[PDB]
């Protein structure tokens, strides 16, 4: 079916209608309905399924719960166009695909189309959830280059959240944590770039395999000490001190996943792509007529 | 004879 | 409409042949959804062959790719119109302009994601005002063959069904013209025939009641495929000749 | 017409006593911003306090 | 259950070892009936 | 002690819209209370919306009718738009004749002892030769919210339109300084609806307000049945009352009914008050209904 | 040899859904990803939702810049709609209708247009307007066009802000969006590619003929081609069961795959592997040659 | 006709002294009246019923009363149209049926004829128990069911014995 | 469940982890036998993976109890017949 | 909660009396009992449907539609009124 984007999601499952739920997963709808007690041959579960009675849809909410399924861009062109994910029920008729995994698969959302592989046996379940899990692959095998990179909406997001701007609501105030950052943020007291001294705590893991806590006042902005609520706690502050525009995030996943590991990298892309989405809405970054300026000394150039 | 199957292989390989 | 268009719409329109322009100017002298009367004037007008023009338009019917190719009368009644100019709007048209979308209210900003690559994001306002309903016309045929153990049967008289199985079928097997079906219901009764064997010695009453000879039968009725609704507007029955005609054709 | 989808608070999954996390289900479609919009100013701006 | 696959000519020995029957009409089908 | 709003002044400017007004309103809570009453203001309301038509001479809904300029498809759609108030019912039944050359405007129905047309200038569709006419019913009825055709006919001569359920069109509040009641940092909360003419504005603004404080309404085997009737702190002859039907544990009892009970005159006067003494801690006798004995929690091992 | 032919003509009414596709007229394509409640949309300082919320990271790389120019354009016919609406729901006599709608038809530089309206006579003016009053249709033809001034002139003549941009404000926060944004009116094109006709699945349906694997299409109901490609992804990842059951259990071995589906309604889940029957079909095709193909042991 | 009916009924094995004609009309509704419950037309149904041929038809009533409920089979001053012929009480039918009442229900005679036939063997069960309608009788118990035991008889009949 | 991280930290081969994943869940799905951890009302596949990440089954431990629980059966066989 | 509560505590036979051409039916069953003189299906009522099976101004589909209508037990059930109106009817 065509997909489309709900970016609710997290980033080892996908969306999948309840339409092609119950059609991909009807002999385990058939044994679980059997195993239940509710029929006996297995007609009547063909009956029950074929008019779709109120209580097979909590059969199929527990067949599907730990059961991935393998999405596939149609012109497969290396292993990452083929990644497992966990479904979660769609009122709809459309993949509803996590967009940080669209650019493993060159998938855009103007038209495009996914197949879905149920693993049938159980080696095959494993397979799924073992190598071929979306959380899995989040470094292309071509280099050592992250493939879950933020592509577009969310590193405008990041761009206008962490900058700065010489005057603003709240310039040169003093805050004691990043929680108060935040809470003058949202009642109305200062601005998403406003030049700050904060206080974080930043926890460098110098010693072999524990975190040391060093605390002190970095001057930097309001929205580097929102964002720095998001960062895991052996990352060092200066990764979100600048501007954080495409490749400083993607060196921000890479240094976050060849220190923290792969958990605290997972989690953070999901935290990464849900706080850029959401201040890209708050920034409303449109585009004008007036926007492309017209250089004055490009006539007498001419 | 490559993955998940190389320990398959290499058991039919040894019981040869 | 177009609200910022070229202005080679009316080409376009025009100049190809879904609309209904007017041969001769006049004055309208009966609108209707079905036809349109053009009282011709006189200084355009033959001696002869009296002459006022009947415009026959061509109601809901199907087109190749399963759209709905619709005529709308645009005039009103004691109108004038001049010779070269649209009277009936057509398909994707307005007062003789060229309308192949419509034009919403949009706003440039991203929204919490939901438009990420190149998605759109639509309130149900628009679905509310029935303004991207468009109307498709899919047809099923269902054609009598000729095959061994005798032809086929259309009428709804046949077996394994249920209140649920010919509830909708009129007393001839055809679907009625306005019934209202779901993904999976009968449209068109058909049995075909199976296995020769003989007559039995078990049904006899039952033989001598109604007289018929075959007396087991198969199942092979069109049913509206797995997923469409509908709604049945046109029924079209075509009998090679020398067949008995039933009640319905 | 009158009579919605009331709710009830199903959990207070709770950390150390001055902290929380408390949800609510089910709510009718469009209810949960503004109940969280409408808790979530009352809270950040105009409580009672001292400090 | 098994290894190597082997490839090699076909003798008329074993041309006739995979036959069933010899087919010579080059009648396909009734064609007004079902029948063969 | 905060200040609590009050509705002031009710300006309705035009028939359709009004402009209501809450004073006084500490700061913080106009924008609260206005994208509050704005939500709930366009989420739910009861409106008066149309559901089923049924044309006299027409099948279905793709057909045409002898002697009318617009289709059928075309009538229900100006028949969707139609603005009607209910008074006193769930639903309700209107009937349209008209016959003529001319426009069936929406004041040709025949309406009933409580049905109001607010607008009767709303043309339907256009009558268009001297003996060609329609003669339709209606069905008008309550709901909330945006009901479609295809979530919910019976004969083929019924034709179900989509019912949009909403009163109001365009909600929007602007919020604004206070003057005098003699202290500054106050607010006031000027909310111009779009109504269109079937809800009063103060009952708008009444309903919402009453749907928003319900929502905020949220937060501002029996040991006795396993025992033997015996085993019960009354006395002797309340456990022979029941034992008489040969019942000994209390299981048995709250497996048959009170009324049962109460048809057997093997219990007592005096027995039915010691019943309901024992059913006043709700452990028996409660209503309920076994498999025979056991529950799940009373399984074998 | 056939008695009669029963055409049937369904008549279904597609409506629009999260799946299906539309554009505008410049290449902006897209998949409607949700359909919002009304409360939900970027309303502005008079109270109307926008309807439709673009993206606009499209513009500076894919650079379809004209899709701008009409968004203000449009923007300025809906302001000229909008004024006619307003001095015609008032009650207002022809005069006042006289000199707006000429002053909206003059408006430019050396145009081509050249109309007045004292040929009109008074009640063609009122129907006029009663056609112009949900917008004013402008021409704009293709390497002549209106010039930036001309909108901007034209965005005047309404009362709209010139720079084509209203401030907007969140429907969910209530609370206003920073710098303001850009609203319009863009005529959009649903497009014949819906998501109910691309959408399908399939547990077990009919099976081919000669090679004894499922059919393909949507018509003939019918399974996913596990191509060639795959193939090679599921090699480069260690997934060897998973492609055993994909290319022996699932789609080719017919005992193979009525023992699968009675150990999975029995909650089994396990394979007995057995041999693809397109491969006998290698078989006899090479062996039907002068060639002798075996297997061994 | 079918050019069949003078020869189906006549088979006659077992319905010979059964009704003839009933088990024709019997088959004729099962044919018909199986899954279309003809109708909501609240009145008296009649199955006229042939012996010679075996076909059959479907008739309607129209009731004769001095009341107006069952008002599709509703008196004496309707009666004077007919000039007075009517007496007060009758069932005098004066309608009829449109070749329909299941046109289905044709091949499938695995349930609906073999149905009927259940009942016809049932029915003449019972007229073999109204011959001699109680007696001293021996029988052989064949099933074990609890607190009752089933027992054959010859014949084809049947009985059971109760615990109590 | 989202990562299996750890369950490679135990078993160092990562195809190895299949293995006995799957040696695993078909002794707990279909031969009958209680696992180790508690559930959540999980599959077979999560609560194998999550006995792999307590430590308590790999291949080892697995032939230890496949040996043991053999020579149980054929001991109680033997002193069944002598 | 509480105080968002606070600040909300200042705001929270008809048949028979029908037209006979009003009935569902066509304007031939309609006009079969106006023949008569009858404008309101309370007249209807009032006459016994003997008397009306007595007058030829009734057709043979004229009887089926009058048993369609009484199908319902709203109208022609055998009633007699003193007039027009019944006390529910009353003239205010």
């Amino acid at each position: 079916s065509v997909i489309t984007v709900g970016p609710y999601l997290r980033l080892h499952q996908c969306g999948l209608p309840k339409k092609m739920a119950l059609e991909l997963f009807k002999p385990f709808i058939y044994g679980k309905l059997e195993l239940r007690g509710l029929a006996t041959t297995i007609k009547a579960a063909k009956k029950m399924v074929e008019r779709e009675e109120a209580v097979v849809w909590d059969i199929l909410d527990e067949v599907i719960r730990e059961h991935p399924v393998l999405l596939n861009r149609a012109p497969t062109l290396h292993r990452l166009g083929i990644q497992a994910f966990e479904p979660v029920l769609i009122e709809g008729k459309a993949i509803q695909l996590h967009p940080l995994v669209c650019a493993a698969y060159n998938a855009d959302f103007d038209g495009d189309q996914m197949a879905v592989h149920v693993p049938l046996t159980l080696e095959a379940q494993l397979e799924a959830r073992a190598l071929m899990m979306s959380t899995n692959n989040i470094l292309s095998p071509a280099n050592g280059e992250p493939i879950i990179v933020p592509s577009q909406d969310v590193v405008l997001g990041l761009y206008y959240m962490t900058r700065d701007c010489v005057n603003a609501k709240g310039e040169g105030m003093v805050l004691t944590g990043p929680k108060e950052a935040e809470r003058l943020y949202r009642s109305g007291l200062a601005s998403l770039h406003a030049r700050v001294k904060v206080r974080i705590t930043e926890y460098e893991k110098d010693a072999n395999g524990e975190l040391v806590a060093k605390t002190s006042l970095k001057d930097t902005t309001v929205g580097r000490a929102i964002l720095w609520m998001i960062v895991p706690k052996g990352l060092p502050y200066s990764i979100v001190n600048q501007a954080l525009g495409k490749k400083a995030i993607s060196k921000m996943l890479n240094t976050c996943y060849r220190i923290l590991g792969l958990k605290p990298t997972v989690i953070f892309a999901d935290q990464i792509m849900y706080t850029g989405f959401a201040y890209a809405a708050r920034s409303g970054a449109s585009v004008g007529i007036d926007d492309m300026v017209i250089p004055e000394k490009k006539h007498e150039i001419i | 004879p490559a993955g998940t199957g190389y320990a398959y292989h290499q058991d039919r390989m040894r019981r040869r | 409409k177009p609200l910022v268009g070229t202005g080679m719409e009316r080409a376009v329109a025009v100049d190809s042949g879904v609309t209904a322009v007017a041969k001769r100017g006049g004055v309208v002298q009966y609108v209707d959804a079905s036809r349109i009367v053009i009282k011709v004037n006189e200084d355009e007008m033959y001696p002869g062959e009296a002459g006022i023009d009947i415009y026959n338009l061509t109601k809901y019917t199907r087109s190749n790719q399963n759209t709905c190719i619709n005529q709308m009368p645009c005039v009103s009644l004691g109108e004038p119109v001049e010779r070269g100019d649209v009277l009936a709007d057509g398909p994707s048209t307005d007062l003789g302009e060229l309308a192949l979308g419509q034009n919403m209210r949009v706003a440039f900003m991203p929204w919490n994601g939901y438009n990420f690559e190149d998605s759109i994001l639509v309130s149900e306002r628009v679905v509310q005002e029935d303004r991207f309903t468009t109307i498709h016309i899919q047809e099923l045929a269902c054609v009598s063959r000729d095959t061994k153990l005798g032809p086929e049967e259309i009428t709804a008289d046949i077996p394994n069904v249920g209140e649920a199985a010919l509830s909708k079928l009129d007393e001839s097997g055809i679907v009625y013209i306005g019934a209202e079906v779901t993904g999976g219901d009968i449209l068109v009764g058909k049995v075909t025939p199976k296995g020769e064997t003989q007559l039995t010695p078990e049904e006899k009453l039952l033989r001598a009641i109604f007289g018929e000879k075959a007396s087991d039968v198969k199942d092979s009725s069109l049913r509206v495929p797995n997923g469409v609704s509908g709604t049945v507007i046109d029924v079209q029955v075509f009998t090679r000749d020398g067949v008995e005609k039933d009640k319905r054709a | 017409v009158t009579e919605f989808l009331k709710p009830r608070l199903v959990d207070i999954e709770q950390v150390s006593s001055t902290h929380a996390k408390v949800t609510l289900e089910p709510l009718e479609r469009g209810f949960g911003h503004t109940l969280g919009n409408a808790l979530r100013r009352i809270l950040l701006s105009s409580m009672p306090g001292c400090a | 259950e098994f290894d190597a696959i082997k490839i090699a000519l076909a003798s008329p020995d074993m041309i006739r070892s995979w036959s069933f029957g010899e087919v010579k009409k080059p009648e396909t089908i009734n064609y007004r009936t079902f029948k063969p | 002690e905060f200040l609590k709003p009050r509705l002031v002044d009710i300006e309705q400017v035009s028939s359709t819209h009004a402009k209501v007004t809450l004073e006084p309103l500490e700061r913080g809570f106009g924008h609260t209370l206005g994208n509050a009453l704005r939500r709930i203001l366009l989420s739910s309301m009861p409106g008066c919306a149309v559901t089923e038509v049924e044309i006299d001479g027409v099948l279905h809904e793709y057909s045409t009718k002898e002697g009318v300029q617009e289709d059928i498809l075309e009538i229900l759609l100006n028949l969707k738009g139609l603005a009607v108030r209910v008074q006193g019912k769930d639903e309700v039944i209107l009937t349209l004749n008209k016959s003529g050359i001319g426009p069936v405007t929406a004041a040709d129905i025949t309406h009933d002892g409580d049905v109001e047309i607010v607008k009767p200038q709303h043309v339907i569709c256009h009558l268009t030769d001297e003996n060609a006419s329609i003669s339709m019913r209606i069905k008008v009825q309550r709901g909330r919210g945006y009901v479609p055709a295809s979530t919910r006919e019976r004969p083929i001569g019924r034709l179900l339109v989509d019912a949009c359920y909403s009163p109001v069109e365009r909600i929007a509040y602007n919020v604004e300084a206070a003057r005098v009641e003699q202290r500054t940092d106050l607010d006031k909360l000027v909310i111009e609806m779009e109504t269109n003419g079937t809800i009063d504005p103060e009952e708008a603004i009444r309903r919402a307000a009453t749907i928003l404080a319900e929502q905020l309404e949220a937060f501002v085997f029996d040991p006795i049945l396993l025992r033997p009737v015996d085993d019960l702190e009354l006395t002797v002859r309340s456990a022979n009352c029941l034992k008489a039907e040969a019942i000994h544990y209390i299981g048995d009892l709250v497996q048959r009914t009170e009324v049962e009970l109460l048809k057997t005159p093997n219990l007592g006067k005096k027995s039915l008050t010691e019943i309901k003494d024992v059913l006043a801690s709700r452990g028996l006798s409660l209503g309920m209904r076994l498999e025979n004995w056991p529950p799940a929690s009373i399984a074998d091992e | 040899g056939v008695l009669k032919i029963v055409k049937v003509y369904l008549a279904v009414k597609r409506r629009i859904q999260p799946g299906d596709k539309m554009a505008g007229r410049h290449g902006n394509k897209g998949v409607i990803s949700k359909i919002n409640p009304i409360e939900d949309m970027p309303y502005d300082e008079n109270g109307t939702p926008v309807d439709i919320v673009l993206n606009p990271l499209g513009v500076p790389s894919r650079m379809n810049i004209g899709q701008i120019l009409e968004t203000h354009l449009g923007m300025a016919a809906k302001g000229i709609g909008d004024k006619i609406n307003a001095m015609l729901k008032q009650q207002q006599e022809v005069a006042k209708l006289r000199e707006f709608i000429q002053r909206a038809y003059d408006l430019g530089a050396d145009v081509r247009q050249k109309v007045d309206l004292s040929t009109f006579s008074d009640e063609e003016v009122m129907r006029l307007a009663e056609n112009l009053r949900k917008g004013m249709p402008i021409a704009t033809p293709v390497f002549d066009g209106a010039k930036e001034a001309e909108i901007k002139e034209l965005l005047k003549l309404g009362d709209l802000p010139t720079s084509g941009q209203i401030r907007l404000y969140d429907g969910r926060t209530g609370e206003q969006f920073e710098r303001p944004v850009t609203v319009g009116y863009m005529y959009m094109l649903k497009l014949n590619h819906l998501v109910d006709d691309k959408m399908h699945a399939r547990s077990t349906g009919s099976y081919s003929l000669v090679t004894q694997q499922p059919l393909g299409g949507k018509a003939q109901f019918g399974g996913q081609r596990f191509g060639e490609m795959e193939v090679w992804a599921l090699e480069a990842y260690g997934a060897a069961y998973t492609l055993q059951e994909m290319l022996t259990v699932k789609s080719d071995d017919v005992n193979g795959r009525t023992k699968m589906y009675k150990n999975i309604v029995d909650g089994n889940h396990q394979m007995e592997p057995g041999m693809p029957e397109s491969f006998n079909v290698l078989l006899k095709e090479i062996r039907s040659l002068g060639i002798n193909i075996e297997l061994e042991d | 006709m079918n050019k069949e009916i003078l020869a189906v009924v006549e088979a006659v094995s077992n319905e010979k002294a059964l009704p003839r004609e009933k088990i024709f009309e019997a088959l004729e509704s099962a044919l018909a009246t199986a899954t279309k419950k003809k109708y909501e037309q609240e009145i008296d149904v009649r199955v006229q019923i042939d012996r010679k041929s075996g076909d059959f038809d479907t008739f309607r009533r129209w009731l004769v009363v001095d009341e107006v409920t069952q008002p599709t089979k509703e008196t004496l001053e309707a009666a004077r149209y007919e000039d007075e012929s009517l007496n007060l009480g009758d069932y005098v039918e004066d309608q009829i049926e449109s070749v329909t009442f299941d046109r289905i229900t044709t091949q499938t005679a695995k349930q609906v004829i073999v149905q009927k036939v259940r009942e016809a063997e049932r029915a003449m069960v019972v007229d073999q128990f109204r011959e001699h309608e109680g007696e001293i009788i021996t029988g052989v118990v064949k099933k074990v069911n609890r607190d009752n035991i089933s027992l054959d008889l010859g014949n084809n009949a049947e009985a059971v014995i109760l615990r109590e | 469940r989202v990562t299996v991280q750890d369950a490679v930290e135990k078993i160092g081969n990562r195809f190895d982890l299949v293995l006995v994943a799957a040696r695993r869940a078909r002794q707990m799905q279909v031969g009958g036998k209680d696992p180790l951890v508690p559930e959540e009302n999980d599959k077979t596949t999560v609560i194998a993976l999550r006995e792999i990440e307590e430590g308590l089954i790999n291949n080892q431990i697995l032939d230890v109890r496949e040996r043991q629980e053999q020579q149980e059966q054929e001991a109680a066989e033997l002193q069944a017949v002598t």
